[PDB]
RNA sequence: GUCGACGUACUUCAUAGGAUCA
RNA sequence: CGUCGCUAGUACCGGAACUAAAAGUUCCGUAGGUGAACCUGCGGAAGGAUCAUUAAAG
RNA sequence: UGAAAUUCUUGGAUUUAUUGAAGACUAACUACUGCGAAAGCAUUUGCCAAGGACGUUUUCAUUAAUCAAGAACGAAAGUUAGGGGAUCGAAGAUGAUCAGAUACCGUCGUAGUCUUAACCAUAAACUAUGCCGACUAGGGAUCGGGUGGUGUUUUUUUAAUGAC
């Protein structure tokens, strides 16, 4: 257990967005070829697709969206792709 | 290396060069040749100092097949080693590493020029261009002024260069005096050199340090031996007689408790003028 | 060939891998170096003796110490079988300290910063310069040549220093390149 | 600013006119740029003393 | 184990 | 019947010292530097500078009479490397090859309690 | 032109008789033209498995100073105590306390002497906690019971009876039974003994010292 | 040239015997 | 003086992403 | 195969003789800077990629 | 050093050993664990006062939270006046200026680094994260205290403590 604590410990102390995004994408990628996630049946994504319309939380009229978008901030490339993977996700949500 | 690319600053500098038709010009830095082109159109003859064979010869192609043959000149070789022929006016895009000793060449030329425009990183154009009371008040800065006056002409940014340095630069211009002050170079500059060392504390703590005490000593051993008057060399014989000149002289001039940024020309000027009075000579 | 002794004292954290692998450490001790093997569980030392009749190398006994030592230092075993194989391997050791004092979360980075992720960039710095490394906190061990262990000691230092692992990578493969034309 | 300035100068005059009254060579002077040796070699001391024979 | 804790 | 000396190897970053004296370590008995039997000064920290600094040594020692020596090995310590080089590594198996008896290796690196501040500043040393 | 060795002489030291092993090699000094001189005030440095013939002393080694000369016997006395390097780095581990104390004391014939030792705390038997660090009181305490126990010892004894006190550790048994209950303990240890001042020479202390 | 990052099969005795060889 | 700092006013560079089709 | 060259040397009275000549990381605070396209000292930060071994009073 | 060269050296350098002197710093144990309002804080022993938490069927009874004004301290660097001056070391000088993974290397080293009496009050002074109060999940590790056991070791007379 010890041995554990003291890694994870390091590991919180560790807040980089570049190292936690890498870290990020390869557990993805490991779940997905493990199929660790059960397959979501039609009733699963109805109800996901009934709140997603149900509160549009997934559009620029957000704060953090509308913030970034109002004051010339998604003009940079990285800040772009973060407001995209949130638009995607929405769609997702939305698809039939 | 770091090409220019803004035709504008480059027509304003050759354009504040003020060159007279019957000047010479010492074109430092050819590189490609936009500048060298403009001079020699306003000049009667250019000399070039290139350091890169492959620089020189694409300027004389660039040149070739113009009216304005005759006129350019270009000189191979480090500009310190070379020994370079009189010239009116010296305009320059040099390497930044040789901007100090630069300065000083044409300080020390036998006729030195009238005017020169010449290129210098930031900070080292403020340090040339700071006055007394100043923050980056130097010895360069008060040395620079003994011999000349320096004037800032443009702030010359990142983006005008290609590669892009990490560091902007300016162009200042440079007014070597006519007739030169009757100062020696070496004196000024020793007693510059032992008061600038930590130019925010006071000129006697400047002093106090030991290695100074043994520098003066023996220049004063030297001094008494030049006017025929006998000394013994013992190490430490007048630290004590030598400790007092420069405690008395260094009350009544009154600049014990002034810092050394803070001082003036005249104020060094005063004392220096005091110290030889005593009998201490710097270099 | 005289009667002689030699003490290695095992430190405990390596002693549990010395049973893991002892039934394949005094094989070749014993039968290609005629060493007589024995280790000392009061005193947790291993205990190597030239026997005057049967030994014949001069060096053999020598040569174990250093083999076992190359085994205490954390070294694998086959690892450390090369320094018996062969008689131009030597260990190399210092600690980031001595290259610049860093403590704390530095110093934990500096750490990482030689393993790389998943010990890739210590998995660069081996093949290219032919050595193994060992990062024993802030202990490190590398094996191999003389002239093979400093190109491995300056890219370990490049990365204490400062140096980000990818401008390191790129200079390995470059004198990996030279290791292949020589 | 051009009166003091013109005042400065007048003063700048005079000192260096009394700095010609009294100068000399710095040829065998030791220059301030030692100030951080603190420390000789064999070769400077050898230098040193030859400067001081010839001297006398 | 052959020598564990006794000369082998 | 066997008379002990005491083999001090001090292998420094640039060379290596085999340096062999009496039991109280007074009196030198042959010392031999990897300078001495190399041409060019890069590979005096050669190990092949030690093997032959070492066998000459060996065959100085016989010739007065020593046949044994305690090893103590160190490095430069102080303030840098506490750990010796390659070339006292090389040097100590040539005294076991060259015949001479080894009786006790040690290390005796000046180990500091805690030291003053080392050469290289505090962006570091050694690029 | 001349091969130093050829005016060298050898000389034969011996140990006291505190040590079963007296002979402890040999050493060599250029010839009287005096050698005396150059003998007194040598020291020779040597593990204790040599002179006891044990190998249960071989991480401590004795000095011994060179006091007087006769017939090519080289008299000695103890000098100073020490632990090899490579013994104390392996006792010193983590996870665990180190504790250790210093002393100054003279002996009974005037021998002011520093005696350095060395314990560190152990885990029990049924210990599951990784660690046995021992609270700061702990240590004070037996920090005060080493300081006494080794004043005692020191103070009532000569310097041969302290010596033949080091030889078979009884004063490491004696601290971990009286810092026994305070807290358990592990690798007790007299680590080193230097010699600050030494008397005035006595060369009668010396021979019968030798027999 | 690409250089591989993750551990060599070989052993030191195999690596250095293929530079011998 | 094509001077420095600040204040004020303006200009400018960083916008594409997923699906299908050829 | 000849003449004078050019390079080095020897002598003689610019001149006139002789010999030889295998080449084509990102920063912060502070303090400084006279080979400043930037450097340096001290203290601090990660806003910087953790592999292996590890109860041996077992 | 990539190789050299300033540098020391047959008056004996480097290295060995017996000492002596000076000034810093508290390795390994050492762990984001502990203490402090923070900055910070690590050898032994003594003295001076200070503090959290725990235990309390003790005591006063709203005395409390936050805080413009105002006050104490405030890393490193820096200034004034003494002391000290070992190491390291801005500046300065000087050797070399050949080769790009080792491309900024070496030697001397002023101020400083230490300390005493005052100034300066800035840091990525970071959990880039105000203070007080309440509530909203399970799990085992640690630091300090406390309760409990008919638990182990120890006191090698018991025991009682100490450690588990
Ligand atoms: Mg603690
Ligand atoms: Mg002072
Ligand atoms: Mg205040
Ligand atoms: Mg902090
Ligand atoms: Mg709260």
């Amino acid at each position: 257990m010890f041995r554990e604590e003291r890694k994870a410990r390091r590991l919180k102390k560790i807040k980089s967005k570049t190292y936690r995004k890498i870290k990020k994408k390869e557990l993805m990628k490991n779940r997905e070829l493990a199929a660790v996630s059960s397959d979501e049946d039609n009733e699963d994504h109805d109800i996901a697709r009934a709140k997603e319309r149900m509160t549009l939380k997934h559009k620029t009229n957000s704060k953090w969206a509308k913030d970034m978008i109002k004051h010339g901030m998604t003009n940079d490339a990285e800040t772009r792709e973060e407001m995209e993977e949130m638009l995607r996700q929405g769609e997702r949500l939305k698809a039939k | 290396q770091h090409i220019l690319k803004n035709p504008l600053v480059a027509q304003g500098i050759v354009d504040k060069a003020q060159i007279r038709p019957s000047d010479v010009v010492l074109e430092v830095g050819p590189g490609t040749g936009n500048l060298t082109v403009r001079i020699l159109e306003q000049a009667k003859n250019v000399v070039a100092v290139e350091m890169d064979p492959r620089m020189a010869a694409e300027l004389t192609k660039r040149v070739r097949g113009t009216p304005v043959e005759k006129k350019l000149e270009i000189m191979l070789g480090d500009f310190m080693k070379t020994e370079l022929p009189y010239f009116d006016i010296c305009i320059s895009n040099t390497p930044y590493q040789i901007s100090s000793p630069l300065v000083f060449k044409l300080i020390n030329q036998p006729r030195p020029p009238r005017v020169s425009i010449l290129m210098f990183q930031r900070e080292f154009a403020l340090r040339l261009l700071a006055r007394p009371g100043d923050s980056l008040y130097c010895r360069l800065s008060a040395n620079v002024q003994m011999w000349a006056n320096v004037t800032h002409i443009m702030k010359v940014g990142k983006n005008n260069f290609r590669p892009p340095p990490q560091v902007e630069s300016s162009v200042v211009r440079l007014e070597i005096k006519n007739p030169r002050p009757q100062v020696d170079y070496n004196e000024w500059d020793g007693l510059l050199r032992i008061v600038f060392v930590r130019k925010n504390r006071t000129i006697s703590a400047g002093f106090k340090s030991t290695t100074v005490m043994d520098i003066l000593e023996k220049n004063y051993k030297t001094f008494l031996a030049m006017n025929n008057e006998m000394v013994d060399d013992t190490k430490g014989s007048m630290h004590d007689v030598v400790k007092e000149k420069i405690d008395t002289v260094l009350k009544e001039t009154d600049l014990g408790d002034k810092r050394a940024g803070k001082c003036d020309q005249n104020d060094f000027l005063r004392l220096l003028y005091a110290f030889h009075q005593v009998g201490i000579h710097f270099s | 060939i005289k009667f002689e002794s030699r003490k290695i004292m095992v430190p405990p954290h390596r002693m549990t891998p010395l049973r893991n692998s002892w039934t394949k450490i005094y094989p070749p001790l014993v039968e290609h170096l005629k060493l007589q093997v024995r280790m000392n569980l009061k005193t947790k030392s291993v205990e190597l003796r030239t026997n005057p009749k049967f030994t014949t190398d001069p060096g053999a006994l020598q040569k174990g110490a250093d083999f076992i030592k190359a085994f205490t230092l954390g070294f694998d075993l086959d690892d450390s079988i090369a320094l018996l194989r062969l008689d131009d391997l030597y260990i190399e050791t210092f600690e980031v300290k001595d290259v610049k004092t860093l403590t704390g979360d530095h110093l934990s980075r500096a750490i990482g910063r030689i393993a790389g992720k998943d010990g890739k960039t210590k998995f660069a710095i081996e093949n290219a310069t032919r050595t193994r490394i060992v990062l024993a906190d802030s202990k490190i061990h590398i094996l191999g040549g003389f002239t093979h262990i400093r190109m491995a000691r300056e890219s370990v230092v490049s990365l204490i220093l400062g140096s980000p692992p990818g401008k390191v990578y790129g200079n390995l493969r470059t004198v990996a390149s030279r290791l292949k034309e020589r | 600013k051009f009166i003091e300035h013109q005042l400065k100068r007048e003063e700048r005059k005079t000192i260096i006119g009394k700095l010609q009254d009294y100068k000399i060579d710095t040829s065998l002077l030791t220059s301030s740029k030692r100030l951080g040796e603190g420390r000789q070699t064999k070769k400077e001391e050898f230098k040193e003393a030859l400067s001081l024979e010839r001297q006398g | 184990l052959p020598g564990w804790g006794e000369w082998a | 019947s066997q008379v002990f000396g005491v083999a001090r190897i001090y292998a420094s970053f640039n060379d290596t010292f085999v340096h062999v004296t009496d039991l109280s370590g007074k009196e030198t008995i042959a010392r031999v530097t990897g300078g001495m039997k190399v041409k060019a000064d890069r590979d005096e920290s050669s190990p092949y500078a030690a093997m032959l600094a070492a066998q000459d040594v060996a065959a100085k020692c016989k010739e007065v009479g020593i046949t044994a020596v305690h090893v103590k090995i160190r490095a430069t310590g102080g303030t840098r490397t506490k750990t010796p080089g390659p070339g006292g590594q090389a040097a100590l198996r040539a005294l076991a090859r060259s015949g001479l008896r080894i009786g006790r290796i040690e290390d005796v690196t000046p180990v500091p309690s805690d030291s003053t501040r080392k050469k290289g500043g505090r962006r570091g040393r050694r690029l | 032109v001349v091969d130093p060795f050829t005016r060298k002489e050898w000389f034969d030291i011996k140990a006291p008789s505190t040590f079963e092993n007296r002979n402890v090699g040999k050493t060599l000094v250029n010839k009287s033209t005096s050698a005396s001189d150059a003998l007194k005030g040598r020291v020779v440095e040597v593990c204790l498995a040599d002179l006891q013939g044990s190998e249960d002393h071989s991480f401590r080694k004795i000095k011994l100073r060179v006091d007087e000369v006769q017939g090519k016997n080289l008299l000695t006395n103890f000098h100073g105590m020490d632990f090899t390097t490579d013994k104390l780095r392996s006792m010193v581990r983590k996870w665990q306390t180190l504790i250790e104390a210093n002393v100054t004391v003279k002996t009974s014939d005037d021998y002011v002497l520093r005696i350095f030792a060395i314990a560190f705390t152990r885990k029990q038997a049924n210990q599951v906690k990784r660690h046995s660090y021992a609270q700061s009181s702990h240590i004070r305490a037996i920090r005060k019971v080493i300081s006494e126990i080794l004043t005692k010892e020191v103070q009532g004894s000569t310097l041969a009876q302290l010596t033949s006190k080091l030889i078979p550790e009884v004063i490491n048994k004696e601290i971990e039974n009286a810092t026994k209950d305070i807290f358990p303990l592990q690798n007790i240890h007299v680590r080193k003994v230097k010699l600050l001042k030494q008397p005035k020479f006595d060369v009668g202390a010396l021979m019968a010292l030798h027999g | 040239f690409e250089l591989s990052d993750v551990k060599s099969s070989k052993s030191l005795a195999e690596i250095y015997e293929d530079d011998y060889t």
